[PDB]
């Protein structure tokens, strides 16, 4: 299918799960 | 050069000396002559290490190392960006860009590799302290204050008290002075002065002062000898400089291991160079493929993972006072195949305090404890009580007022260590020694003198009625005992036996035996009738009663060994560490202090014990019957290199006395030329050219002086054995836990050089990029390889052989097969995986891509036939390629996964020993975070060549990072069921 | 050194570990070898499964050039024989002769028409017909060149080809008074070509272009859309325009820039040949 598989929204789901699984990581070290 | 002479010509008289340097005995020397001796001679000041390196240790450490190969790949970009840009279009960046990048990592490497190996040697500038700038000369009849620098030979000295002598020197006239050495010797023990020739050796002749020193008690005067580099310590200082240090086992096992893989890198990279020439690549495409292979086979973010888990190690046993000044050092104290020790300070509380003490014809022990553990002695007996009144009224020292914010055990007192220990003693055991000085107040005393052997006193008694004078005498116990005629037991007076008296020879001898000056205690209490309370007291005139006096007890006061010393000696003999001692000291202090500590095992004995035991001589026993064995450092100056290897290999617990510093250095280089590794503990200035000879050195802090310290690799400054003990566990856990990490880096390597080979050997398009490379290894060998640094390895510590040092290197053939051989495969294969998943989902089937590298990488054809019909321009399907980088980063990251689960032990499985790390979970999850992050940020595709990929994507290399765990798991339980096998020699790294 | 006839080399035997390796390389093959076969089972044989990486195509020109310049002397024969094998060697295909009936080919309207369809992508049916396109279109150079005359008529016609995507039909732009002004168009049916680099900045319009292809008009042909892939398919024939110049001057390097419009063509930046095309002409005497 000619358009956009959701470029411009797989690069914000991705930013996200990056985040979320730094904030996630960095979590445990605290605690 | 070798120095190990230090002759000295001592056995001449004065007057020969005197005139062999033309020099006036009694009128000194001239200026003029003065003035041309030094135009000869040169000045005093000993001359320090010319060769100062600054900046070039940078700059051979990065030329150095396993860089040369990235500087030949930041090379090789640079032609390639000049060979673009006389042929090809527009030039692009993406070449020299990577060029730079390439440059930076090789800068950083080097200056981050500097940080560990930065030889901390700076022994010139701790001797400016010893041998003051001013002295007090006899020049020309004159005394005169004269600057050190320019001192001469041949020129009269005095030598005041608590003034450190000029020069080595000869005295001519000693006037009472007592010298301690404390710096080759290495003790406390003072010593007396006289012009007799004493000893034949010259170390222990007693009239000489040697260099360094102060006469503490007194004032002599001398001719110097000799002075400046030909001196003794400066002959020490001279062979400690020019000896430099031996490569530490971490530095030698990094350099094998880094010959090793840039062998194979270059190897591999000619191979395939010569393979792609021959192919018909032009000059462009050759040269980005070797660049290809040098920069993936390379792991460059290797280097930098050792010394982050160095530095790591350093941290946490800092938390324990242990100040590491070189970082490899915390790798060589594992190893550790002999340790050397040394008598005081290390072993000792370098003073000496009361241990053993007799009375009622029973022995009883002095606690070094505070707290009186195990019952040692009772407190509420009248001896004992008056044998503490004995002991405290016969000391002539004083401690300092205002000092009891401090354990009465390491507080400063000036006077004789003899009494300072005795008055010590008291302290700790009654009370207050002040109020009791002040409670018995003193009317007459006799000098305590060599010629006599007797000190006397008279005081009064404690409760203020009836103040009997008590003469209190305190002496060698032959001397007491011969002047003695009544025994007090719990209080009661018993006349002595001729069985009695036997038995108080035997307890003598059995005190003696420990290596202790035994005194003896006794207190007459003279009577009303005859000594009245108006008596006159003299001291040269004789009014008081010599015989018929009554002994009370013995006393000992042997330098006790430290408080977790023999534990810890025990734990470390226990672990595979022969320990060897070797001191300056006397040989019978230094055998009773190796039974005492644990050195010499109970049940094992000397030669010269069993000769004694069997009445026989010594030439009639086999030395080879006796497994333990003490030398004096006599014998050792007729000893060759020969014997010494012999005395090593055949006695199993050997104690050397009475060695100057240079045989110290002789029995160390023994020790470590019989492929050992061996570690020398110490804290005097004696043993700091040894200190440099050992792989790693270890000076005491608060005990140490300044110059020991800062030319030992390690400081304890909390100053304990335990924390030698337990740095030698942790190194043994350092070196198995960089085994792992680097087993873990080195698996990322097969992934990397397999797509070039398929991409040279079967024409497909590139499956992984050269950026992405530079991604992966710093990117994701980074943080998980430095979080294995963090775990505890197998309960098995308890129980390891020391490492052999050449057998068991960090890097060996059966490592480079665990990871090249079969965990890398399977890296390589889930890349490939996810390389053939996604050309697959564009357009492009699986078995057509063969083939088809020779018209996809071309710039002019943009009608590129895929399989399914449709064709594609270059930039178009370029996008696709390089998203399929993308995907075979994410790929590496996530088998990656895997692959961090299972190096992290090496026998036991992940379900036994247990996450329990909490740093390697941070670290997975990090691997995570970067490679969404960088896979995905908006901006970065046009610079570093990363696009976005579908989320199904991201799970290409799920069922293959699952193979693998199952794959090192049941290898593990392999391992474990069948201890010793084929399996364990061939893959257990 | 590795010594041979005491021990044997650096001890081994080498034959467990080497029968090791082997049955390992040949268990991780075959695991491989399975993995994508699986993968193969899940991928349609008629379509791609994310086409989004193929954008509006690119509309890449036949005659092959390396340096993206078509420089020739006129009158030297082996100054064109390149590109004029590479043409010829191109349009043997297109050969009347090689089209037939009785299902081989198939007639197809010569004004152009809609985007007529086949079918479903379902391999239910059989390769789908397509139509035909005759040599007889090209000309207007006052002789059957078909192929390519051969001649200094000016330059050598560089027909271009937009590129082929499957099952995707272009979009011709529908309105009134757009950005261009073709004299000879109307808004379906034809994508509108336009032939001109750098236009009144340093060009000048140097010369004159003349457009021929299906329909007299210049556009690609919409009755040929969609592709069906190449298993579906075969001896498809995509629409070609073909251009021409007259009076085109010598001793200059000129830019020309030939691009398609369309409300389903999308323009890039990093891509030089998506969508718009690119090429420099060279005649020397």
């Amino acid at each position: 299918d000619p358009f956009h598989y959701d470029y411009q929204t797989l690069r914000i789901g991705g930013l996200v799960f990056a985040v979320v699984l730094f904030s996630v990581g960095i979590l445990l070290i605290l605690s | 050069l070798k120095k190990e002479v230090a002759m000295t010509e001592h056995k001449m008289s004065v007057e020969e000396v005197c005139r062999k340097y033309n020099t006036d005995c009694v009128q000194g020397l001239t200026h003029s002559k003065a003035q041309e001796i030094l135009a000869r001679d040169g000045p005093n000041a000993l001359t320090p290490p010319p060769t100062t390196p600054e900046w070039v240790k940078f700059c051979r450490q990065l030329f150095g190392g396993f860089s040369i190969l990235l500087w030949i790949g930041a090379i090789l970009c640079f032609l390639a960006y000049g060979i673009q840009a006389g042929t090809e279009d527009d030039p692009s960046g993406d070449n020299l860009y990577l060029g730079i990048v390439l440059a930076a990592v090789v800068i950083i490497t080097g200056c981050f590799s500097y940080y560990q190996e930065a030889k901390s040697s700076k022994i010139m500038e701790s001797f400016k302290n010893m041998v003051p700038q001013q002295a007090l000369v006899i020049r020309e009849g004159e005394k005169m204050q004269v600057n050190a620098e320019e001192v001469v030979v041949g020129d009269l000295v005095e030598i005041k008290g608590g003034d450190r002598v000029p020069a080595d020197l000869r005295i001519i006239s000693a006037h009472g002075c007592k010298v301690d050495n404390s710096s080759l010797t290495g003790e406390s023990e003072p010593q007396t002065r006289s012009p007799d020739c004493t000893h034949d050796n010259p170390l222990e002749t007693r009239n000489i002062t040697f260099f360094s020193t102060n006469c503490v008690e007194g004032t002599a005067r001398g001719v110097v000898v000799a002075t400046g580099d030909r001196t003794v310590m400066g002959r020490i200082a001279t062979l400690a400089s020019g000896l430099e240090v031996g490569k530490t086992p971490i530095a030698i096992e990094i350099e094998h291991f880094i010959q090793l893989i840039t062998g194979v890198a270059v190897f591999l990279g000619v191979s395939f160079f010569i393979l792609s020439l021959i192919l018909g690549y032009t000059w462009l495409e050759a040269v980005i493929f070797l660049i290809g292979i040098i920069v993936a086979n390379v792991p460059e973010g290797l280097l930098a993972t050792v010394t982050v888990c160095l530095t790591l190690t350093a941290k946490r046993m800092a938390r324990k006072n242990c100040l590491v000044k070189n970082l490899e050092a915390v790798e060589t104290l594992g190893s550790t195949s002999t340790i050397c020790s040394d008598k005081t300070g290390t072993l000792t509380q370098n003073r000496m305090t009361v241990a053993h003490m007799w009375f009622d014809n029973q022995i009883h022990e002095a606690d070094t404890t505070e707290d009186q553990s195990g019952t040692s002695f009772d407190k509420s007996s009248h001896t004992w009580v008056a044998l503490s009144h004995i002991a405290g009224l016969c000391n002539r020292a004083v401690f300092k007022g205002g000092q009891d914010n401090i354990p009465v055990l390491k507080r400063d007192v000036a006077g004789d260590a003899s009494e300072s220990a005795l008055l010590k003693c008291i302290e700790l055991s009654s009370g207050s020694v002040k109020l009791m000085r002040e409670r018995n107040k003193k009317v007459a005393e006799i000098p305590f003198n060599s010629t006599n052997k007797y000190q006397l006193s008279i005081h009064e008694t404690e409760d203020p009625n009836d103040n009997r004078y008590l003469l209190v005498m305190k002496g060698a116990p032959e001397r007491i005992l011969d002047r003695c005629s009544t025994i007090l037991l719990q209080g009661k007076e018993q006349p002595l036996d001729e069985e009695m008296k036997e038995a108080f020879q035997n307890a003598y001898l059995e005190l003696g035996g420990l290596g202790e000056r035994v005194l003896g205690f006794c207190h007459y209490y003279l009577p009303e009738e005859q000594f009245p309370k108006g008596f006159a007291f003299d001291c040269d005139d004789v009014n008081f009663t010599t015989d018929n006096l009554c002994f009370v007890g013995l006393m000992s006061m042997i330098d006790p060994p430290r408080a977790a010393v023999p534990d810890a000696v025990g734990k470390c003999r226990s672990a595979g560490i022969k320990v060897i001692m070797v001191t300056g000291d006397h040989p019978i202090t230094a055998k009773a202090i190796a039974k005492g500590v644990g050195i010499i095992s109970e049940g094992n004995e000397t030669v010269e014990d069993i000769a004694a035991r069997l009445n026989i001589p010594v030439s009639q026993v086999n030395p080879r019957d006796a497994k333990a064995c003490v030398i004096h450092g006599t014998d050792l100056k007729d000893f060759t290199s020969e014997q010494i290897d012999e005395i090593l290999q055949n006695h199993t617990e050997i104690v050397f006395a009475r060695t100057s510093p240079q045989q110290k250095l002789i029995i160390v280089e023994g020790c470590q030329r019989q492929g050992a590794i061996v570690a020398v503990t110490g804290d005097g200035v004696n043993d700091s050219p040894a200190l440099k000879k050992a792989d790693i050195g270890v000076a005491m802090g608060i005990a140490g002086s300044d110059v020991s310290k800062q030319a030992a690799d390690m400081i304890l400054l909390d100053d304990n054995f335990a924390s030698i003990v337990t740095g030698v566990e942790e190194g043994r856990l350092i070196f198995d836990n960089l085994k792992k990490s680097i087993a873990y880096t080195l698996t990322s390597n097969i992934p990397e050089i397999t797509p070039f080979l398929l991409f040279i050997m079967a024409n497909i398009p590139l499956p992984l990029g050269t950026i992405t490379i530079l991604c992966i290894d710093l990117g994701t060998d980074m943080v998980p390889a430095i979080s294995l640094a963090y775990e505890a390895a197998e309960s098995d510590i308890m129980k390891r052989q020391p490492r052999n040092p050449r057998t068991d290197k960090l890097v060996n053939e059966r490592l480079i097969s665990m990871a090249y051989g079969q965990i890398g495969m399977i890296q390589a294969l889930g890349g490939f995986f996810s390389y053939f998943v996604i050309l697959a989902e564009n357009g492009f089937l699986p078995g057509n891509l063969v083939g088809i590298r020779l018209n996809w990488d071309d710039r002019t054809v943009n009608d590129l036939e895929d399989s399914y019909g449709q064709q594609w321009t270059y930039e178009q399907r370029k996008v696709v390629e390089f998203t399929c980088h993308t995907a075979f980063f994410v790929s590496i990251v996530v088998v990656q996964w895997a692959d961090l689960i299972i190096c992290k032990t090496r026998r036991n499985s992940v379900f036994q020993q247990g996450m329990k790390n909490k740093i390697l979970i941070f670290g997975l999850f990090e691997e995570t975070a970067l490679a969404a992050f960088l896979s995905y940020c908006p901006g970065m595709d046009v610079a570093l060549r990363m696009y976005p990929l579908k989320p199904s994507w991201w799970f290409c290399a799920f069922p293959y990072s699952f193979l693998i765990f199952v794959y090192d798991e049941i290898r593990k339980l392999i391992l474990r069921r069948n201890p010793g096998g084929w399996v364990e020699k061939e893959t257990y790294y | 050194s590795e010594k041979k006839e005491f021990l044997g080399r650096t001890g081994g035997s080498w034959f467990k570990i080497l029968l090791f390796y082997v049955i390992f390389y040949g268990c991780l093959a075959g695991i491989f070898i399975g993995t994508i076969q699986v993968m193969l089972l899940t991928i349609s044989e008629f379509k791609p499964t994310y086409q989004d990486r193929v954008a509006p195509p690119g509309l890449t020109q036949i005659p092959q050039i390396q340096k993206t310049e078509i420089s020739f002397r006129p009158n030297d024969p082996k100054s064109y024989e390149a590109y004029v094998l590479n043409i010829v060697r191109f349009l043997e295909k297109y050969k009347d002769s090689a089209q037939r009936d009785d299902m081989i080919f198939e007639d197809c309207g010569d004004v152009p028409s809609e985007p007529k369809e086949r079918g479903d992508f379902n391999h239910e049916r059989g390769e789908r017909k397509v139509c035909r396109f005759k040599l007889e279109w090209l000309g207007n150079c006052s002789g059957l060149n078909d192929e390519t005359y051969g001649y200094k008529e000016g330059k050598p016609c560089i027909i271009i080809k937009l590129n082929r995507v499957l099952g995707f039909k272009p979009k011709p732009p529908k309105n009134e008074s757009l950005e261009t002004y073709p004299v000879m168009k109307y808004n379906p049916n034809v994508l509108p070509v336009q032939c001109t680099g750098k236009r009144d900045e340093d060009k000048d319009k140097v010369g004159n272009v003349e457009y021929f292809g299906l329909g007299n008009s210049p556009g690609f042909p919409l009755q040929y859309y969609p592709y069906y892939g190449k298993l579906l398919q075969p001896k498809y024939l995509q629409p070609l325009l073909a251009v021409q110049f007259t009076n085109l001057t010598m001793d200059t390097e000129i830019r020309i820039e030939c691009k398609a419009y369309g409300e389903n063509i999308g323009y890039s930046e990093k891509d030089r040949f998506q969508g718009r095309f690119d090429v420099k002409i060279e005649v020397k005497s």
